[PDB]
């Protein structure tokens, strides 16, 4: 039950992905839907308006999906690479009052990316079944940058 | 997964007018892209993101819309600009094109230049028989061809091609073709193209004589 | 930017056919490419697409069976490879490099599908009877070939202005088509009028002078 929902395929719409902020300007636009697994062109990679750890990108399934896993990459831009080392994982069913996700107890810190273009699977144990996925960076490599995939199943 | 639906599908004007058209996505979509083609040639890149115009082409091009309603404006159309125009999302599976708003140029009323021209020998040493008759410069588009052999017309091994919009001038040009055998064709003397036309209630008619010229 | 396609192809049905489009810089693995199919009285319709760094190819839900993409990056190349051809194969299939919407397109290749054979054209000359006034309009027909394209040019392209050359007309199965030219009567038949058709497909190249008769 481990497939690409869509964020490669862009089954998932660029509506359906949304951030607390992004990074734009005359040049340059790293918006939500640009947080696509394997992404080229330019700016293909979501970036937070500024680098801190109380920022999160949103997939609004519009569906209830099983989730058993994401996957994260980084990017490399003007020969420096950015990328997501670790983060937090959120989920709810309303899209206002959000979910931690814990194992063991404690609150869940996944082991993202250590390289720009190689992409790292997590996953999610047990399998969380939510309509809204939430991803928090928490800490990274020289800037927060973003190319991911939901893995799942209905 | 989303649709794209132009309007107009034809639509037309004059030198120096205004042209807006449309495209609707059946939902939200983030830019709309769009593109110009020319008969016979590759599709144009006109307008990034919904409003940026693309590398080299021309300001009188601008396009705007969000949601689900996009346009694109030709603020002072010119000849060149007649074409098929496309809009196009990528902003979910599968990536879409409308269907496409096809832009033809008004211009003053032209008959047809009518031209004739007898089967070459070359042709005649070998049993067929074309007669060729040439329609050209014309506007508007629609014409009507009739062949017609020592007074009684003809209407089968007649063969037509009408040229696209000119770039330039704007107008539409036609070519008949009426094909024959040497021995069919050496029974009759003289030969006449009928060009029937809304520019006059009268036909403009070619003829020749295998005799004298 | 440029990204070149090979060309012509006639195939038979059930057969297999294999399309390049060759990209001009390096700038390759930086942008993806996309193809999309353009069939006669039909506009675009997206086929799907390939990532160029990590050679995923993606097909759109009516091109999924005996459709694939391809690459070889040393030579900066993309392919469309289309397996058991039918009819409805036949059509224009572009490519297009995505940079914020499809931003360069090759100039694209026809598919033919068919198992008809190639058949030469004939070239015939069209002088006009006898000439009247001051300027004078020639011609040039050419027939019977398959499958297309040919070439038309007059003097090898010198002559340009004033000419009108017809897109090709099918039956039964084959083309015929023709071409136009008007020129001032001091110059023909004074001067040299040639009439240039080239046929690759049947490796054909013909020069017609147009004399008068
Ligand atoms: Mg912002």
């Amino acid at each position: 039950c481990s497939m690409p929902l869509g964020m490669e395929s862009k089954a998932i719409s660029d509506a359906q992905i949304t951030a607390s902020s992004y990074f734009t300007n005359m040049f340059a636009t790293w918006s939500p839907s640009k947080a696509r697994l394997h992404l080229q062109g330019r700016s293909n990679a979501w970036r937070p308006q500024v680098n801190n750890p109380k920022e999160w990108l949103q997939v609004d399934f519009q569906k209830t999906m099983k989730v058993t896993g994401v996957t994260t990459q980084g990017v490399k831009s003007l020969l420096t690479s950015m990328y997501v080392k670790e983060f937090l994982i959120s989920s709810s069913q309303d899209g206002h009052q959000w979910t931690l996700f814990f194992q063991n107890g404690k609150v869940k810190v996944f082991q993202g990316n250590q390289d720009s273009f190689t992409p790292v699977v997590n996953s999610l144990d047990p399998p969380l079944l939510t309509r809204y996925l939430r991803i928090h960076p928490q800490s990274w490599v020289h800037q927060i940058a973003l190319r991911m995939e939901v893995l799942g199943c209905e | 997964q989303i649709v794209l639906t132009q309007s107009p599908a034809i639509m037309s004007a004059s030198p120096g007018e205004k042209v807006t058209m449309t495209c609707s996505a059946s939902s939200t979509v983030s830019y709309m892209y769009w593109y110009q083609q020319k008969p016979g040639s590759s599709p144009r890149f006109l307008i990034s993101d919904t409003s940026n115009l693309a590398s080299g082409v021309p300001v009188r091009f601008s396009g705007s819309g969000s949601g689900t309603s996009y346009s694109l404006t030709i603020s002072r159309i010119e000849a060149e600009d007649a074409a098929t125009y496309y809009c196009q999302h990528w902003s979910s599976y599968p990536l879409t094109f409308g269907g496409g708003t096809k832009l033809e140029l008004k211009r003053a009323d032209a008959a047809p230049t009518v031209s004739i021209f007898p089967p070459s020998s070359e042709q005649l040493t070998s049993g067929g028989a074309s007669v060729v008759c040439f329609l050209n410069n014309f506007y508007p588009k629609d014409i009507n061809v009739k062949w017609k052999i020592d007074g009684s017309e003809r209407q089968n091994g007649v063969l037509n091609s009408w040229t696209d919009q000119d770039s330039k001038d704007s107008t539409y040009s036609m070519s008949s073709t009426l094909t024959l055998t040497k021995d069919e064709y050496e029974r009759h003397n003289s030969y006449t193209c009928e060009a029937t036309h809304s520019t006059s209630t009268s036909p403009i008619v070619k003829s020749f004589n295998r005799n004298e010229c | 930017i440029q990204l070149v396609q090979s060309g012509p192809e006639l195939k038979k049905p059930g057969k297999t056919v294999k399309i390049s489009c060759k990209a001009s810089d390096y700038t390759f693995t930086d942008y993806s490419l996309h193809w999309v199919k353009q069939a006669p009285g039909k506009g675009l319709k997206w086929m799907g697409w390939i990532n160029t760094e990590t050679g995923d190819p993606a097909y759109a839900d009516d091109f999924k069976g005996r459709f694939a993409f391809s690459l070889e990056t040393s030579v900066r190349t993309a392919y469309l490879q289309i397996n058991n051809l039918k009819n409805e194969d036949t059509a224009i299939y572009f490519c297009a490099r995505e940079d914020d919407g499809l931003a360069s397109w090759g100039q694209g290749t026809t598919l033919t599908v068919s198992s008809a054979k190639t058949t030469a054209p004939s070239v015939y000359p069209l002088a006009p009877v006898c000439t009247t006034g001051s300027s004078v309009t020639l011609g040039c027909l050419v027939k019977g070939y398959f499958p297309e394209p040919v070439t038309l040019t007059w003097n090898s392209g010198s002559l340009s202005s004033g000419v009108h050359t017809f897109p090709a007309v099918l039956q039964s199965d084959l083309y015929t088509l023709s071409s136009s030219v008007t020129v001032t009567s001091s110059t023909w038949p004074s001067q040299s009028i040639t009439c240039n058709v080239a046929h690759p497909a049947s490796s054909t190249k013909v020069d017609k002078k147009i004399e008068p008769r």
